């Protein structure tokens, strides 16, 4: 079966170069062309360019000439995409393609490789409670985690106990550091009564913070 | 460059339902289309090719038409597993390019937000920082809007907002506001107000605290 | 003697027990005296001698032109082998000798058809022979005083794959995707009919140019073919030696590759050239075979000179082996040496003598003793070699013939490879007797009747 | 030794056709036998050569065919910036068609292509394609292997590697038990020859119509060389398989090169992956050793051998003398590992010109003594010139060196009776397997049922 196994997430500084790699599995990566393509959530969906691994022969988008490189190494089946002097805005998600049978089409993908181009170091979180104010039938808590780097971070309520009723809001990019937040909800017999505690782990920095959530 | 402008950018529906995506591009491209689809935070999978034919494994019930420079996907019976993103690509012409994409959502009963704020924490305040938090849970359709209020008067500056994806067993949107200052500004005012502005309810739903009060 | 102890019932029937039986005809002969018996035992029985029939095996000339000296001037009555006709008489189970002289006459008439490949690696050969017209004349002046020459041209079959054929500029010009021109593509063109203007060779080669195609073997044999059974085009006279000279550097098409074509029609071996000088069936009849060609070089008497270049040399030489006759020579890859390549494969050509039978009867058998260089018999042999123009060889030919055919006039012709002339043998068996023609039927004196009375004794008649 | 050339059958094309060019057994999932036949010089939609394929059902009077429809309009793909096309004017579809299963392969050696780009071009050359039908169902497919993309100033750039740009790929077919399509492709990699093959499967359910360049992943072609020999050789002027290394669960194919190393010919066999296992070479130079080629086991020892034609061969006769009469070699399989000896027997033309030994059928059984026999064609032999079909049995010992029976053309000159030949299988269904000549100069197909023997040899 066709699969195009991609390199793992790449965080990496601006100005540096980084270069990902496709792996064919259950073929040979000299069947057909092998294509790149870059996705971000805005701009949307761009082609980088195509390799003829047999040849070596390459065709660029010209938006891309110069920033983006793409070889490959029939020796190890893998198909390679060498980014330079990066930035912000080469901050995306990249794949690998194959056409199915129709030599110009776009049919097989690869699971994706995330790039990260930022100046940020390894830094904490600090996760912050989120009380109500100084009344009805339900309560609404809340966590906040802000200024950390890089991502991710796994958030729980009473250590995976309270897993219904919670809504974690996707991390957000804060300038250079990111910033995330959760919300739980229960009935008011359930607070204060019922202690809730908010856990954040950094497995970056390697910390596990643990809040509990107080009154006021 | 050949433009590939395709509608809708998103739609809400139902299980069992036919819908048709479509793809104008600026120029004829003799059915040199595909259609992709790309399921919530995965990958993408291959649909169509060559304008009409199915990529190898997928289902009968999609399938793809047009000529020229129009073109369609097609879902009859929609199922549970067909609410994704969809984009379509001309290679007709190099460079090779994509649709905006279609995000098929799923159709439910209005529903209006669960607001609610919540001031700085006694933890940050003594950082140095002065965050306040505005949670608008549980609501639909998506398109709702978001205004911090400042002893009155609207702020913009300092405001990080995060949305949710449709959630799974209720198919509602929830929403994360959050108004940044410096200790120092947050205690040059008194009130702080969010308003959630939403089609449910023709005026917005206020919520809002006082600073050196409880 | 074994003439009388075989009890020969006939005369017809003594005369073929051996050539040495006489018969004796004579009505007065003794009382048991055998009528077959040796012609000296006969006469010794008071045997009258006109009453003896004694056949004996006997070769006279009936042409006996004396060999000429020059091959020059004349119409054609020269005369390179003698005697030319000879009249041969054989009795059963005998035989007789003859002789037969030939001779490679000096300053004799030659035809060269220069056969040029014409593909772009040709080029530079083409601007090397533009004074070969008068500079062979020169050379070949001093072996003959009648020269004629000839030029024609070949690439290979103008359709594809061989020919390139997109865009619509690359059929008009070949060489347009190089920074050049050349001509279109053809197979064969014949370009200058065989003639003794030199100069006329040297400004038809001057307006001559290269075509180019796809495919390294060329289409040669198509154009030797051609070259050879389209006579009065290209002009090859009844008397002279015919020289064809076909220069390439490159492998051959054979038979069954124009399949890659789309041809599969085979060659017929007929003349398709026309007045606009170009082979019109190129794109629809198949290369030739190697044993087409041989037959009709051999036919028209040609001479096929395989001059190319070092890379190909071995290849030519292997199919040398399979058209015999033809000369292998190496082709500098200019083609600046292309002159005395012709003058050393003349040489040659005129150094060997072989001797060929046409139309020899079941019954007859040859022997051949050859005399080469200096009166050196060599039993058992039937050509010469090493020779020189103006040489002159000899056979001793002996006929045997076995038993007695039923046709008694019988002709066969002895004649050398490439020559003109030929011993013409008329041969006759003489297995009867002259008293046959005048027997008597139903004679009175055989059993009354019922026999019939010749050469003295009396046979049964027909019927019986 | 039995076939009845008395009662034959006929069947007929339209004049200049070329109808009977190539011809094959058809089953239909029934198992009921028809003729196919190919005719490449049919004519198409704009009155102009194309080809074309017929399917003749089995009666005893012969007659006319249906045609069996294929694609015949040029096709263009304006794609990635290039423009793909195809043109089927005198293309020969029908030069050579081969029938597995229910399925009819018919090939078009001459179909030629072009991919334009801007200004530059791939050049238009005829890189054959091969068109598949499954009669009953109505499906169709192509397989055209050679078929590329690349402009022409890539070849030169990179001295004209690789280039499939002249295939001619279904210039000869056959197909394996498993249901593998091979083709032979004489004028591959610059006029050395290659082979492609794909499974008959895979190409149906790879192929859409328009697209022109699609991958079939399953494929596998032959190899480019440096050596010499090879140069001009057609290797894969025809084909065959069998099984010649002991191993059942592989595939051995047999390729013929008819003009390799300097016009002296050859025969290779080899494994499915193109590795050489015996190499026979020819006799004697342009006699195109290798022109045709057939396998079966003729010896009864259940081992197939090879049989090679070499329908130029010259024969040497008194006087130093040459003549072109055609040549046929058996080489029959030893036991076990080991190499093909030399020829076990010699089967040599005696009519001037014949072409003795241009196409081999093997008859399976004639006679029914126990021993395969084969059919050899003079298309131009006989005493007439109309041509000949020769039939010779097998025995312990290899052929018989004498025909048990003599086919002459019931045509008339020119008919080129004998050019294509099959045999083995049973038409009539009388328990005896019957021989279909093909006469493409006269556009008809005379069909040879054997009969039961009269007196045994
Ligand atoms: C024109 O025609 C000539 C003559 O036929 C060809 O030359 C022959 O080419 C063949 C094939 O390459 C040669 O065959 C080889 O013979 C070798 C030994 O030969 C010896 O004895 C001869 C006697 O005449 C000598 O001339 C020669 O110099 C040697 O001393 C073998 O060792 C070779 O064996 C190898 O190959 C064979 C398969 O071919 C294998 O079976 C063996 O295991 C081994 O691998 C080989 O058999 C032959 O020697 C050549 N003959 C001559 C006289 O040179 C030309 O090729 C041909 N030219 C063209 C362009 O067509
Ligand atoms: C060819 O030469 C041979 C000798 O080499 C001749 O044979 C001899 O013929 C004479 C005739 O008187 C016999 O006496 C000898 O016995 C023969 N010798 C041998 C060795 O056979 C032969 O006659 C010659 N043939 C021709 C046609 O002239
Ligand atoms: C036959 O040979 C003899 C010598 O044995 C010779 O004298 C004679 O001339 C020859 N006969 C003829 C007619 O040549
Ligand atoms: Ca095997
Ligand atoms: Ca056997
Ligand atoms: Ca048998
Ligand atoms: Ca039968
Ligand atoms: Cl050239
Ligand atoms: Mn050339
Ligand atoms: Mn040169
Ligand atoms: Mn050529």
């Amino acid at each position: 079966e066709v699969q195009l196994q991609q390199s793992g997430a790449e965080l990496v500084k601006p100005g540096a170069s980084v270069k990902l790699s496709c792996t064919a599995s259950g073929f040979n990566i000299k069947d057909t062309y092998v294509h790149w393509v870059k996705q971000r959530p805005e701009q949307g969906l761009e082609w980088i360019g195509r390799i003829d691994p047999a040849n070596g022969y390459t065709k660029y988008d010209p938006k891309f000439q110069g920033k983006a490189t793409i070889t490959a190494d029939t020796s190890s089946n893998t198909a390679y995409l060498q980014l330079s002097s990066l930035t912000s805005e080469d901050t995306a998600v990249y794949y690998c393609v194959r056409p199915l049978y129709d030599y110009y089409a776009m049919d097989y993908w690869g699971q994706g490789t995330s790039v990260t181009v930022s100046s940020a170091k390894t830094t904490a979180p600090s996760v912050y409670p989120l009380a109500p104010v100084c009344t009805g039938s339900s309560v609404t808590l809340g966590c906040l985690v802000k200024g950390y780097f890089p991502e991710p971070v796994t958030l729980t309520w009473n250590s995976g106990s309270l897993s219904s009723g919670v809504h974690t809001f996707p991390a957000v990019l804060q300038s250079d550091l990111y910033t995330l937040s959760s919300s739980v909800t229960v009935t008011s017999s359930t607070w204060p009564s019922q202690s809730i505690t908010c856990n954040v782990a950094h497995p970056a920095s390697s910390t596990k913070v643990d809040k509990k959530i107080e009154p006021r | 460059d050949i433009l590939m402008t395709q509608s809708p950018s998103s739609m809400s529906v139902s299980l069992g339902d036919t819908v048709s995506i479509t793809c104008h591009a600026s120029q004829g491209i003799s059915s040199n289309i595909g259609w992709l689809q790309q399921k919530p935070g995965k990958s993408f999978m291959g649909l169509i090719y060559y304008g009409t034919n199915l990529v190898d494994g997928v289902p009968s019930r999609f399938s793809g038409s047009g000529s020229g420079a129009d073109y369609s996907l097609t879902i009859s019976s929609l199922d549970s597993e067909d609410f994704a993103d969809y984009y379509c690509v001309q290679y007709a012409q190099l460079p090779y390019t994509f649709g905006g994409g279609t995000k098929l959502e799923i159709k439910r009963a209005d529903a209006a937000p669960t607001v609610s704020i919540f001031p700085p924490s006694s933890e940050q305040l003594t950082s140095g920082g002065a965050s306040v938090v505005c949670f608008l849970n549980n609501f639909y359709p998506k398109d709702i809007n978001v205004k911090w209020k400042i002893d009155g008067s609207e702020r913009q500056n300092g405001v990080l907002n995060s949305w949710t994806d449709q959630d799974s067993k209720d198919s509602t949107y929830s929403m994360s506001s959050t108004l940044t200052l410096t200790k120092d500004e947050y205690e040059r005012h008194n009130s702080y107000t969010c308003e959630a502005t939403h089609k449910t309810s023709t005026s917005p739903i206020v919520k809002s605290f006082n600073r050196n009060e409880c | 003697n074994i003439c009388t102890t075989r009890g020969v019932s006939s005369c017809q029937q003594c005369l073929a027990v051996s050539p040495m039986c006489a018969w004796c005809s004579d009505e007065a002969l003794p009382l048991g005296s055998p009528r077959c018996d040796l012609k000296e035992n006969l006469l010794k029985d008071n045997c009258a001698p006109e009453s003896i029939e004694f056949p004996v095996s006997e070769a006279r000339v009936l042409e006996d032109r004396p060999l000429s000296d020059k091959g020059s001037g004349d119409s054609s009555q020269v005369t390179q082998v003698s005697p030319q006709r000879i009249a041969l008489r054989l009795r059963p189970d005998d035989s007789k000798n003859f002789s037969i002289q030939v001779r490679q006459v000096e300053d004799y008439p030659v035809d060269i058809y220069y056969l040029m490949d014409l593909s772009y690696s040709m080029k530079d050969d083409l601007w090397s022979i533009q004074n070969l017209g008068t500079k062979l004349a020169t050379q070949m002046r001093k072996l003959t005083s009648n020269l004629r020459i000839g030029f024609g041209a070949f690439v290979d079959k103008p359709v594809s794959p061989y020919m390139y054929i997109s865009p619509p500029e690359a059929l008009e010009n070949p060489c347009y995707d190089m920074k050049t021109t050349c001509l279109p593509m053809f197979g064969y063109k014949h370009v200058l009919t065989l003639t003794d203007q030199v100069t006329r060779f040297n400004e038809e080669v001057k307006k001559q140019s290269v075509s180019r195609n796809r495919d390294a073997p060329e289409g040669g044999f198509d154009a030797i073919m051609q070259a050879t059974v389209c006579d009065e085009k290209i002009g090859w006279r009844n008397d002279a030696s015919h020289l064809l000279v076909f220069t390439t550097d490159a492998k051959t098409h054979i038979a069954l590759d124009g399949r890659l074509a789309g041809i599969v029609q085979p060659n017929d071996g007929q003349c398709h050239v026309g007045s606009d000088n170009h082979y019109s069936a190129s794109t629809t009849m198949d290369y030739p075979s190697l044993g087409l060609m041989t037959e009709k070089l051999s036919q028209k008497n040609i001479n096929l000179i395989f001059a190319v270049t070092e890379n190909v040399v071995n290849l030519y030489q292997n199919y040398s082996e399979l058209i015999p006759g033809t000369t292998v020579g190496v082709l500098s890859m200019d083609s600046s040496n292309v002159l005395q390549l012709i003058v050393d494969a003349y040489g040659k050509i005129r150094s060997k003598v072989e001797l060929e039978v046409r139309d020899l009867p079941e019954e007859l058998s040859l022997s051949f003793n050859a005399t080469c260089l200096n009166n050196e018999v060599i039993p058992g042999l039937k050509s010469c070699m090493g020779l020189k123009i103006g040489d002159t060889v000899s056979f001793s030919i002996e006929a045997k013939v076995r038993g007695c055919p039923q046709e008694k006039e019988k002709s066969f012709t002895i004649k050398p490879v490439g020559f003109k002339d030929s011993l013409i043998v008329q041969v006759t068996f003489d297995c009867d007797c002259a008293c046959q023609a005048q027997a008597e039927p139903n004679s009175h004196r055989c059993n009354n009747g019922n026999g019939t009375f010749e050469c003295g004794v009396c046979r049964c008649g027909p019927g019986w | 030794l039995n076939l009845d050339p008395v009662q034959l059958t006929f069947y007929a094309g339209p004049n200049g056709s070329q109808f009977g060019f190539s011809l094959d057994f058809h089953k239909d999932s029934h198992g009921r036998v028809a003729i196919v036949v190919g005719a490449p010089r049919t004519l198409g939609p704009s009155q102009e050569e194309t080809g074309g394929v017929f399917l003749c059902p089995w009666r005893a009077e012969g007659g006319q065919c249906p045609s069996l429809l294929f694609d015949l309009r040029d096709e263009t793909r304006n794609v990635g910036s290039q423009t793909l096309q195809t043109f089927k004017a005198r293309q020969g579809l029908g030069a050579s068609v081969v029938s597995w299963s229910d399925v009819i392969v018919a090939c078009a050696p001459w179909q030629h292509w072009n991919v334009l780009e801007k200004t530059e071009e791939a050049e238009k050359t005829p890189v054959g394609s091969c068109f598949l039908a499954q009669p009953e169902s109505g499906r169709r497919a192509e397989y055209s292997p050679c078929r590329g993309n690349t402009l022409s100033r890539i070849y030169v750039e990179n001295d004209f590697s690789w280039d499939k740009r002249y295939c001619e790929a279904g210039f000869s077919s056959v197909v394996t038990q498993a249901g593998e399509l091979v083709l032979g492709a004489p004028g591959g990699y610059y006029f050395l020859g290659l082979l492609a093959q794909a499974p008959v499967a895979d190409i149906f359910s790879s192929y859409r119509p328009g697209i022109l360049l699609w991958h079939v992943s399953s494929q596998s072609l032959s190899f480019d060389s440096s050596n010499p020999e090879y140069f001009d050789g057609y290797w894969g002027y025809s084909v065959a398989v069998g099984e010649f290394d002991g191993d059942l669960n592989t595939t051995e194919y047999v390729v013929g090169a008819p003009t390799w190393s300097w016009t002296l010919g050859a025969v290779e066999i080899l494994d499915s992956y193109y590795q050489r296992l015996h190499r026979l070479r020819g006799e004697q130079m342009a006699s195109y050793f290798g022109h045709s080629v057939a396998v079966t086991d003729v010896n009864g020892d259940g081992r197939h051998d090879l049989l090679v034609g070499a329908p130029l061969y010259m024969e040497s006769r008194a006087d130093r003398k040459l003549a072109e009469v055609g040549r046929v070699y058996l080489f029959l399989q030893p036991r076990g590992p080991h190499a093909l000896g030399a020829p076990s027997l010699l089967l040599t033309g005696t009519q001037l010109y014949g072409r003795f030994g241009s196409a081999i059928a093997p008859l399976g059984d004639l006679d029914r003594d126990g021993y395969n026999d084969i059919a050899v064609a003079a298309p131009y032999g006989g005493p007439s010139g109309r041509g000949q079909v020769l039939v010779f049995l097998g025995q312990s010992e290899g052929l018989r060196s004498r025909p048990s029976q003599v086919l002459d053309s019931p045509f008339p000159t020119g008919s080129a009776f004998g050019f294509s030949l099959r045999g083995a299988v049973d038409i009539d269904d009388n328990g005896y397997p019957d021989l279909i000549v093909g006469a493409y100069g006269a556009n008809q197909v005379a069909v040879y049922r054997a009969q039961p023997v009269v007196k045994a040899s």
